[PDB]
C-alpha cells in the first residue's frame, strides 16, 4: 500500500485502440501506462508501435507478468499513479496472489470468439474469465463493466448472473 | 575525436556508414551493429558494449539509432542513463550523419555536436516541389 | 497505392527497405536503386525509369532519397518536373518510411502523403536527453 498506487486497471485484448486510451489517460490523471502480457512482450514489433504511439505526456512500458510484479515491489513508484492493462482476467488474479493489492477491476472490452457467450456489445467470457471474476469478487474485490467512462456502469456479476445462473 | 555508434533494425547501418564514406571517405571512431528477429535488448547491449571497447570515448559517445522506441534505441538507452557526454539520438539519416562526421573533426563540445546532429537531421527532410 | 522508389549513393536503399518490411512485412509497390562510384544522373534515370515500369505509378510517384543535391536527388528531380502527382523528398529515414508505408494504404491523397512524410521523417529526429 505504501507503494506504488494503482490509479486504475482496464482490461482490454487490443490494449490502446481509438482514444479510450486518451480519454482515459486524462480522465484518470495517469502519466505512466504499464502493459503486462507475454504474448506482446515476445512481440518486439507490435512494442515499437504502442511506444511510438504513445499519448505525449504519458510513457507506455511493456513487462511480463513475472516482471511486473518486480516493478511493483519497487518503491521507486511509490505514489506515482499508473494504470494496468491486461488482456485477460487470468493475470490480474495472478497479481493478486503475488500480494498485489487491487479494489476494483474495469472490463474496457474483450474480443469475441467461438465458445464463449457474449456479456456486453464488445465484452466476451469464457469458463476460464468467469472463474476469475468470481475469485475477485469473493474476495471483496469490486467488478464493473463499461466501455467508456461515459457510459452506464455495470456489474460483472450481474451479467454473468444472468448468463450463468 | 566524439565516438559514434549507428545502431538500426536490420542490416542497414553498415550501409548508412558506407554511404557517408562515400560521400566523405573512410572514417575511424565509428561503430555499428545490425539487430536480428529472435534478439533482445540484453543481447544489443552486449553487441553495443564490444563495439565502444574497441573506440576512444573519452570524449563521450553518440549513439545514432533508427527510431525512437525500437530495441536499438532501448538498448543505447540503457547504457546512455548516468554516463556524462552519452547521447541517443534517433531517426538517423545521411544528411546528419555526414553533418556530424564533418563537424567531429573540428573538435566541437558534446552538446554542440548533439544540437547540430538533431538541426541538420531535421532540416535535411525536405521536398522538391 | 501510390508508388514509392527508394534512392542513395551506394547500397543503402535495399537495406532500408529491409529495416521498413522488418517492421512492418513485406511492402508491394516499391522499387529501389544503387548509385556506384562511375555512374552519372543519366544512368541513374534509366535504373529508376526500368524500376518505374514495374510499378503501379497511376496515383502518383513519390522517390526518397538520401540527402538534397546529390545524384539520386538530381536525377530524381529531372524525372518528376512536370509529372503531376511526382515528387522528391531528400532525407530519408526509417521513421518517414514506416509512417508513409503505413499511410499509403489507407489511400491519402498525394499532397496528403507528401506532407506526412516531411512532418513524420522531420519528427522522428529526436534526442533521448
Amino acid at each position: 500500500n505504501d507503494y506504488m498506487v494503482i490509479g486504475l486497471a482496464r482490461i482490454d485484448d487490443r490494449l490502446i485502440h481509438g482514444q479510450v486510451a486518451t480519454r482515459w489517460t486524462k480522465e484518470t490523471n495517469v502519466s505512466r501506462i504499464i502493459v503486462v502480457s507475454d504474448e506482446v512482450a515476445a512481440d518486439t514489433v507490435r512494442k515499437t508501435l504502442l511506444t511510438q504511439v504513445a499519448p505525449p505526456g504519458v510513457t507506455a512500458h511493456v513487462v511480463d507478468v513475472a516482471k511486473m510484479i518486480r516493478v511493483y515491489n519497487n518503491p521507486k513508484y511509490a505514489g506515482e499513479r499508473v494504470m494496468l492493462l491486461f488482456t485477460n482476467p487470468t493475470d490480474v488474479e495472478r497479481l493478486v496472489e503475488g500480494g498485489v493489492k487491487i479494489t476494483s477491476v474495469n472490463v474496457g472490452g474483450m474480443a469475441f470468439r467461438q465458445g464463449k457467450t457474449q456479456v456486453n456489445n464488445a465484452v466476451s467470457v469464457d469458463e476460464k474469465d468467469i472463474e476469475a471474476f468470481k475469485k475477485l469478487n469473493a474476495r471483496g474485490i469490486e467488478l464493473e463493466v463499461r466501455k467508456v467512462s461515459t457510459d452506464p456502469k455495470l456489474k460483472m456479476m450481474d451479467l454473468i448472473s444472468k448468463i450463468d445462473k | 575525436t566524439i565516438a559514434i555508434v549507428i545502431g538500426t533494425h536490420g542490416w542497414a547501418a553498415e550501409q548508412l556508414l558506407k554511404t557517408a564514406e562515400m560521400l566523405l571517405g573512410e572514417q575511424e571512431n565509428v561503430g555499428w551493429i545490425d539487430f536480428v528477429p529472435g534478439e533482445n535488448a540484453e543481447t544489443l547491449i552486449e553487441k553495443y558494449n564490444a563495439q565502444l571497447a574497441k573506440l576512444d570515448t573519452t570524449k563521450g559517445v553518440l549513439f545514432l539509432v533508427d527510431t525512437w522506441g525500437g530495441s536499438p534505441f532501448n538498448a543505447a538507452s540503457r547504457i546512455v542513463v548516468d554516463k556524462e557526454h552519452y547521447e541517443v539520438i534517433a531517426g538517423v539519416n545521411i544528411p546528419m550523419l555526414v553533418e556530424t562526421l564533418m563537424a567531429r573533426d573540428d573538435d566541437p563540445s558534446f552538446d554542440e555536436l548533439v544540437a547540430l546532429a538533431v538541426e541538420t537531421g531535421r532540416e535535411g527532410v525536405k521536398a522538391l516541389k
